[PDB]
RNA sequence: AUGGGGGCGAAAG
RNA sequence: AAGCUCCUUCGACGAGUCGAGUAGUUUGGGAAUGCUGCUCAAAAUGGGAGGUAAAUUUCUUCUAAAGCUAAAUACCGGCCA
RNA sequence: UUGACCUCGGAUCAGGUAGGAGGACCCGCUGAACUUAAGCAUAUCAAUAAGCGGAGGAAAAGAAACCAACAGGGAUUGCC
C-alpha cells in the first residue's frame, strides 16, 4: 500500500514501543501525571 | 532508583536463601577478585538489611 | 547535583533503568543512519566532563561501528575508527573527543563531540582557540585524541620505555650511530 | 541390537549427543531436565525457576 | 487509546516489506508457489432500471433437467437409487555445543544457572511487535565458541536419509574420474646456440624457433671444466 | 466487485467441502448393516471418499479424507469396502506426482500401525510398494508484443527456478517418506510380527538401493542377527532373511558396491549349507511377481539355491567347491 | 559482459 | 577588582574505565613490556606502582580513565646566504 | 478551531569551511622478502622497505596514578 516517511514511521514505532514495553518504576511514575484542575 | 543487575539479583536470591558461600563464589566468578566479591556481598547484605527494616 | 546523579547512574549500567534505556536507544540507533547528528548529548554529564558546552559551535555525532576483529587484531580501537569516520564526514570541524553510548552484539555506538573552529564564538572564547589553531587539524587521524594517546602508550614510567615520546622516534634515536669530530 | 541401532539412526533419541560415555560403553544421552536447562539457557527467559 | 489500529498498520507494513524483500529473489517466489498451506489456519469452522411510463423460442428437439442429471453414470451404477510434554530437539550448533559441555564433566547445572544470569536475561519478549523482536534477535545474538564435535553431531543429525545413496556416490566418483581424464587430455629437447655470427652479442632469443634454448661460449666451457674438476675431486 | 464475488464463492466452496467431508465421516462411522435394499450408506460414503481421493487430492482437508480412509483401513476384515479403499490408496500412491498427498497418507498410516501394534492385513504395507516416488496470424498491437516478450523472459526464469525448487522438494519429500516407511519396517522387524515378515522384507529389499550404503551394511548385519536369533516358522524366517540378503546383493547398485562396501555373503551361504538337512527333514515344506514374500518354503529354498548356484552375474565365476 | 589452481565432500560448501 | 593572615564553618576530584579470563601482535621485559579484539565486569579511611623473611602481608611514593602549552631536539624539501 | 515544544526536511537563502599539491624532517595504520645462524623449528633482516591516512616550521611529548629506598629527587625534550 502507501509508504510512510522514515522519521514519521520511527516516531510512531516509538509510540508503540512505549505503550508495549514493561516500564521500570522510575519511569512508570513519570507516566503517572496530575490533572487539569 | 536504578535497581540491580541480573547477577546482583542472583546474589540477592542466594543471600536471602542462605547460600552465602555460593553467593560469594558466584560473585568471584562474575567480578574477578576476592576483595571485590567480599565488598559486593557486603553491599547486597546491607541492602537486604535496609529492605527488611524498611518493610 | 544532577551531574553526579547521572555519573552514578552511568556507573551502574546493568541496572534495570539503564538496561531498558540502552535497549530502546540501541533499537532507535539501528533504525537511524550509520553516522548521524545529535541535537543533545544522550550522556550530558560525560559530554560535559569531556568538554562539551551548549554554545554555537559544539555539535554531537553518533556513529555506529561494526565490532570484532580482522585472528588479526587491529591496533587502533573501534573508538578511533568512529572518530576518523566522523571527521571524514564533517571535514570542516575538529574532533574534540568521543565517548561510548550503546554496544548491542554487532556494533558499538559512540557520540563524538566536535567543535567548529571557524565560528566567531569559538574563536573569541579562549580554552578553545587552541583548537582554532592550525596545528590541530585531524587529531583523530594523527592519534592525538584520548584513544590515540592510550593506543600510543603516552604514559610515564618504566612500563612505557619504548613507546613514550614516540615509539618510532625512540627506535630511530636508539638506532642512530652518532659520530663526533673528535673520536 | 542392530535393529535398535538402525531405529536410532533413523530417529535419534531425544538426548542424543554423539558422545560415548566414559562410565559405560553405551552412548551418553541427555536427560529431560538437562534438555530443560538447554532450552532455558538458550532462550534466556527463565535462568532460574520461582 | 491502546494504539491497536496503529499496531495493525505497522505490522502490515513490516509484513509487506518482508514479502517484497523475500520475493525479489524468485527462489522464494518458487517456494511460495509450490508449498502448500496448512489446516491449523482454516481451523475454527467446525474443527436502477428506469423504464418508461406507457411457445418457447429455444425449441431443443427431443423435468428434462432432472432426467438429464440423475441419469448419469454414477447414478446408473449405484444399485437401487486408533487416534485416541512437548519434545525438545537440538538443531543449533550452540545448543549442541552446550549439550556436549553438559555431557562431558565440564560444567554443571549450577554453572548453567550462574552463566544464565547474564545481561541478556530478564529481557521482555511477550508483548513486543514482530519488527522490534526480529531486529533485537538479529542484532543481539551472543557469540560463543563452537566445537568441531558439536558441528559434526549437527551434521549427522540433519543428514537426510537419502542424502548419500550408492548410485549418486558411484556416479560422483564417475564425474571425478572424468574430470581428471579431461585435465590430462587438456595437458596433452633443449637446443644449444653458439654465440657466433648472427647470434653473437644478442639481447634475447635468437631466430632459432624452439621451446628451450641455451647459449654457449668458451668462458662457459672453462667454467664447466672447473665444475667437473670440483665434482671429480668430491667423488 | 469481481474480487469480492470470487472471495465469497471460494469461502462458500471451502465451507461446503468441510461440511461434506464431515457428513461423509459421520456416515462412514455409521453402522453398515441395513435392510437389503441396495448398497449401505456407509459403503456409499466410502465410495464418495475414494472418488474424492482419486479426483481432488490437492485440495484442502486431504488430511481429513485420508484419516477417514485410515479408520476404514484399521479394522481387519476383508470386505468390498476394504478392496475399494486399497484400490483408492494404491491409485493415490501411483498417480501422485508432487508428493504431499503421499507424505500425509504414509504418516497417517504409519501412526495407525504404531497404535494398532502391527496387526494389519499387509495391504497397508503393499501401499509402500505402490509408492512410485520411492522408485494463423493473429494481429497484435505494438503494446501487446512487448508485454508478451517480457512475459516470455519472466516465464523462462520462473521455469528455471521452478525446476530447481521442484527437484529439491521432490528429494526432500522422498527422504521423509523413506524415513517413515523404513521406521515402520524396522520396528515391525524388532516386534517380530510373524505375518508381516514377508511384506516388510520385500520392502526392505526393494528400497535398500535408495537407502544409504552404511545403512545397507547395517541391513545386512540386521539380517544376520535375525538369522542368529531364529537359530537360538523358524525355517520360514531363516529362508526369508536369506532370500532378502541375496536379493539385496543381487541388486545392480549393491552388485557394484560389493568390495568397496565390504559386503560378504559367506555367513548366509554357510547357514544355508548347514540348514539344508533340517529343511530336508522338516514337514511343513509344502504347506503353502513377488520376489521375497513367497508362502512356500520349497519355493523359498528354490530362490535361495538359484541365487547361490546361478547368480544373475558372473555365472562363470562360481566356486566349484561350493557348486559340488 | 563473464570463467579461470588443487585436493575433501552427495551439493550446499 | 586582587594578594596574604585567622578559623566554635565547609572542602565537591574524570566507568563498559580499572580489573579477571582469553586470542593476536609487540618489547630487553608473564609482577603479562605495551596495545588491540572478545566474554564478565568494580571501589570509596578508595585506587595505582614499588619496598620488605622479619611476622603481616605493617612501610614508601603518586592520583589514571578530560584538556592546553614556548625552549633546548630533527630536517636529502621552500626563500636565501 | 488556534498556538507553542520536540524531531526530520527544502531553498541558486546570508556568511564560512574541506578536498588537491608537497611530504627532507614529523604523527599514526598496515606490513614483507633477500641475507645470517642453528639436526629441525623459533629467531635475524625488521616493529625495516613498499602501500594508506594526517600536520608544521618544527612535529611529537609534556607538567607524575613518575623516579626511587635516598640525608632524597621532582613536567617534557636532546647530548655524554
Amino acid at each position: 500500500m502507501v509508504k510512510w516517511p522514515e522519521y514519521i514511521r520511527l516516531q510512531r514505532q516509538k509510540k508503540i514501543l512505549r505503550m508495549r514495553l514493561k516500564v521500570p518504576p522510575a519511569i512508570a511514575q513519570f507516566q503517572y501525571t496530575l490533572d487539569k484542575n | 532508583v536504578a535497581g540491580l543487575a541480573p547477577y546482583e539479583r542472583r546474589v540477592i536470591e542466594l543471600l536471602r536463601n542462605g547460600k552465602d558461600k555460593r553467593a560469594r563464589k558466584f560473585s568471584k566468578k562474575k567480578l574477578g577478585t576476592f576483595g571485590r566479591a567480599k565488598r559486593k556481598c557486603e553491599e547486597l547484605q546491607r541492602i537486604i538489611a535496609e529492605s527488611r527494616r524498611a518493610h | 547535583g544532577a551531574l553526579k546523579y547521572l555519573e552514578e547512574l552511568s556507573k551502574k549500567k546493568q541496572s534495570d533503568v539503564v538496561r531498558f534505556l540502552l535497549r530502546v536507544r540501541c533499537w532507535e540507533y539501528r533504525q537511524l543512519n550509520v553516522i548521524h547528528r545529535a541535537s543533545r548529548p544522550s550522556r550530558p554529564d560525560k559530554a560535559r566532563r569531556l568538554g562539551y558546552k551548549a554554545k554555537q559551535g559544539y555539535v554531537i555525532y553518533r556513529v555506529r561501528v561494526r565490532r570484532g576483529g580482522r585472528q588479526l587484531k587491529y591496533q587502533r580501537s573501534l573508538r578511533a575508527t568512529a572518530e576518523e569516520r566522523v571527521g571524514r564526514r564533517c571535514s570542516n570541524l575538529r574532533v574534540l573527543n568521543s565517548y561510548w553510548v550503546n554496544q548491542d552484539s554487532t556494533y558499538k555506538y559512540y557520540e563524538v563531540i566536535l567543535v567548529d573552529p571557524n565560528h566567531k564564538a569559538i574563536r573569541r572564547d579562549p580554552r578553545i582557540n587552541w583548537i582554532c589553531n592550525p596545528v590541530h587539524k585531524h587529531r583523530e587521524c594523527r592519534g592525538l585524541t584520548s584513544t590515540g594517546k592510550k593506543s600510543r602508550g603516552l604514559n610515564k614510567g618504566h612500563r612505557f620505555n619504548k613507546t613514550r615520546a614516540g615509539r618510532r622516534k625512540t627506535w630511530k634515536r636508539h638506532n642512530t650511530l652518532s659520530l663526533w669530530r673528535y673520536r | 541390537d542392530a535393529l535398535q541401532n538402525l531405529l536410532d539412526s533413523i530417529e535419534v533419541p531425544e538426548g542424543w549427543t554423539g558422545l560415548t560415555d566414559p562410565n559405560t560403553g553405551k552412548p551418553l544421552n541427555l536427560s529431560r531436565d538437562e534438555l530443560e536447562l538447554i532450552r532455558k539457557v538458550q532462550q534466556g527467559l527463565i535462568p532460574d525457576d520461582v | 487509546e491502546d494504539g491497536d489500529q496503529l499496531e495493525r498498520e505497522l505490522d502490515a507494513m513490516y509484513e509487506h516489506y518482508k514479502e517484497r524483500k523475500a520475493s525479489q529473489d524468485a527462489k522464494y517466489r518458487a517456494k511460495r508457489a509450490r508449498q502448500e498451506v496448512d489446516d491449523e489456519e482454516w481451523e475454527g469452522l467446525s474443527a436502477r432500471l428506469e423504464e418508461d411510463s406507457s411457445k418457447p423460442l429455444i425449441k431443443d428437439l427431443s423435468s428434462k433437467r432432472a432426467r438429464g442429471f440423475f441419469s448419469q453414470d454414477v447414478f446408473q451404477k449405484i444399485p437401487g437409487l486408533w487416534e485416541e510434554r512437548p519434545n525438545i530437539d537440538i538443531i543449533t550448533a550452540e545448543a549442541m555445543t552446550l549439550a556436549h559441555q553438559l555431557a562431558t564433566g565440564e560444567k554443571t547445572k549450577a554453572d548453567l544457572i550462574d552463566e544464565g544470569y547474564n545481561k541478556y536475561a530478564f529481557k521482555q519478549k511477550e508483548g513486543l511487535p514482530d519488527w522490534f523482536l526480529e531486529d533485537e534477535a538479529k542484532h543481539d545474538k551472543p557469540i560463543k565458541p563452537i566445537t568441531k564435535e558439536a558441528a559434526q553431531a549437527i551434521k549427522e543429525k540433519l543428514r537426510a536419509l537419502n542424502a548419500r545413496p550408492i548410485k549418486k556416490v558411484a556416479e560422483a566418483r564417475a564425474r571425478r574420474k572424468l574430470r581428471q581424464a579431461k585435465k590430462l587430455e587438456k595437458l596433452k629437447q633443449v637446443k644449444v646456440v653458439k654465440a657466433t655470427g648472427a647470434n653473437r652479442g644478442i639481447k634475447g632469443r635468437p631466430k632459432g624457433v624452439k621451446g628451450r634454448y641455451k647459449m654457449v661460449d668458451g668462458r662457459m666451457k672453462k667454467e664447466m671444466r672447473a665444475l667437473k674438476r670440483l665434482a671429480k675431486k668430491k667423488r | 466487485k469481481e474480487v469480492k464475488r470470487l472471495r465469497t464463492y471460494e469461502q462458500a466452496l471451502v465451507a461446503g467441502y468441510h461440511g461434506y467431508l464431515k457428513t461423509l465421516a459421520t456416515y462412514a462411522a455409521s453402522s453398515i448393516p441395513e435392510d437389503r435394499k441396495g448398497e449401505p450408506i456407509s459403503s456409499i460414503a466410502f465410495t464418495c471418499a475414494c472418488e474424492l481421493v482419486n479426483a481432488v487430492p490437492h485440495f484442502n482437508f486431504r488430511g481429513d479424507l485420508l484419516r477417514i480412509l485410515v479408520k476404514k483401513l484399521s479394522t481387519r476384515k476383508i470386505d468390498r469396502d476394504f478392496v475399494k479403499c486399497r484400490e483408492a490408496l494404491e491409485k493415490l500412491f501411483q498417480d501422485d506426482e508432487e508428493g504431499n498427498a503421499s507424505q500425509e497418507a504414509v504418516s497417517l498410516l504409519s501412526k495407525m500401525m504404531k497404535a494398532r501394534e502391527y496387526r494389519v492385513d499387509e495391504s497397508v504395507l503393499n501401499l509402500f510398494l505402490h509408492l512410485r516416488l520411492l522408485s494463423k496470424w493473429e494481429f497484435r498491437t505494438k503494446k501487446q508484443r512487448k508485454l508478451l516478450k517480457a512475459e516470455k523472459e519472466a516465464q523462462k526464469v520462473m521455469e528455471q527456478a521452478d525446476a530447481t525448487v521442484s527437484h529439491e522438494e521432490r528429494e526432500r519429500i522422498q527422504s521423509e517418506i523413506l524415513k517413515m516407511v523404513f521406521a515402520t519396517y524396522f520396528r515391525i522387524l524388532k516386534a517380530r510380527v510373524p505375518h508381516l515378515m514377508g511384506a516388510v522384507l520385500e520392502g526392505l529389499a526393494k528400497y535398500a538401493h535408495l537407502i544409504n550404503q552404511d545403512f545397507f551394511g547395517d541391513l545386512l548385519e540386521a539380517l544376520k542377527d535375525l538369522i542368529r536369533d531364529t537359530d537360538r516358522d523358524t525355517s520360514r524366517e531363516s529362508l526369508l532373511c536369506t532370500v532378502t540378503a541375496f536379493a539385496l546383493l543381487e541388486g545392480q547398485d549393491a552388485h557394484n558396491a560389493r568390495s568397496d562396501l565390504h559386503l560378504d555373503l559367506s555367513f548366509f551361504i554357510t547357514n544355508l549349507y548347514r540348514s539344508l538337512l533340517s529343511l530336508s527333514l522338516n514337514p511343513d515344506l509344502e504347506l503353502g511377481n513377488n520376489k521375497i514374500n513367497l508362502q512356500t518354503t520349497t519355493v523359498l529354498l528354490l530362490r535361495c539355491l538359484t541365487s547361490v548356484l546361478l547368480p544373475p552375474w558372473n555365472i562363470r565365476s562360481v566356486p566349484p567347491i561350493r557348486l559340488a
